[PDB]
């Protein structure tokens, strides 16, 4: 339960979180460290994590007038913005654009 | 064999600023030695180290990736972790915590 900022709960004891871009494959022991594993294509994790599965990449459907202002990598989510000559019509960030 | 890092949970050391000191991250392997690094924890991020630096000491069936403190400064307080890349995977060790006493500003009255 009482885990530091960089540690996470497994059983009754704490454990080293995996780096960004990696998921938990095998849990630590008293003397052994945490085995981490690259996020599969089309997934990501942005922070230190004790996740056994990576989060899904945001999609930017061009049919909704969206261009990716930034691509999805293992360490970063994709962020959708509007395509050339388009303005936002659906809001956290933009989910659809119309043309001028 | 299976690669793994053998720092015990809640490892800690108590040392004097001014003296030399080595932390030793025990690495197990057999075929190819994995690329290991050390990093100091500052909260969320583990920031990697490269200025006063590391080296290997190889034993019979277990080696040691060593972070050298030459000498230990007062600001070297904090938690440290070694990480090992082996065949695309990544092993994150239990952290070890240095409690440095600032001898310059520490005084026995007696
Ligand atoms: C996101 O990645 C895509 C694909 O890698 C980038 O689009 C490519 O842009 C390059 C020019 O740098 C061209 O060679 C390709 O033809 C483009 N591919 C497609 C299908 O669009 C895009 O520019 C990247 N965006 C950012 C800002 O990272
Ligand atoms: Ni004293």
């Amino acid at each position: 339960p009482s885990c530091k900022e960089d540690e996470y709960p497994v059983g009754s004891e704490c454990c080293p979180k995996c780096s960004p871009g990696y998921r938990v494959k095998e849990a630590c022991g008293e003397l052994t460290g945490t085995v981490c594993e690259p996020c599969p294509p089309g997934t990501y994790i942005a922070h230190l994590n004790g996740l056994s599965k990576c989060l899904q990449c945001q999609m930017c459907d061009p049919a909704m007038g969206l261009r990716a202002s930034r691509n999805c990598s293992r360490t970063e989510n994709a962020v959708c913005g509007c395509s050339p000559g388009h303005f936002c019509i659906v809001q956290d960030h933009c989910a659809a654009c119309r043309a001028y | 064999c299976d690669v793994q890092l053998y720092i015990k949970r809640q490892s800690e050391h108590s040392i004097l600023a001014g003296d030399p000191f080595e932390l030793e991250c025990p690495v197990k392997y057999c075929a190819n030695r994995p690329h290991v690094t050390w990093c100091k924890l500052n909260g969320t991020t583990c920031v990697k180290l490269e200025d006063r630096q590391t080296s290997w000491k190889e034993e019979k069936n277990i080696s040691f990736f060593i972070l050298h403190f030459e000498p230990v400064l007062p600001n070297d307080n904090g938690s440290y972790r070694c990480s090992a890349n082996f065949q695309s995977n990544l092993i994150e060790s239990h952290s070890t915590t240095l409690y440095v006493t600032d001898v310059k500003h520490h005084h026995h009255h007696h």
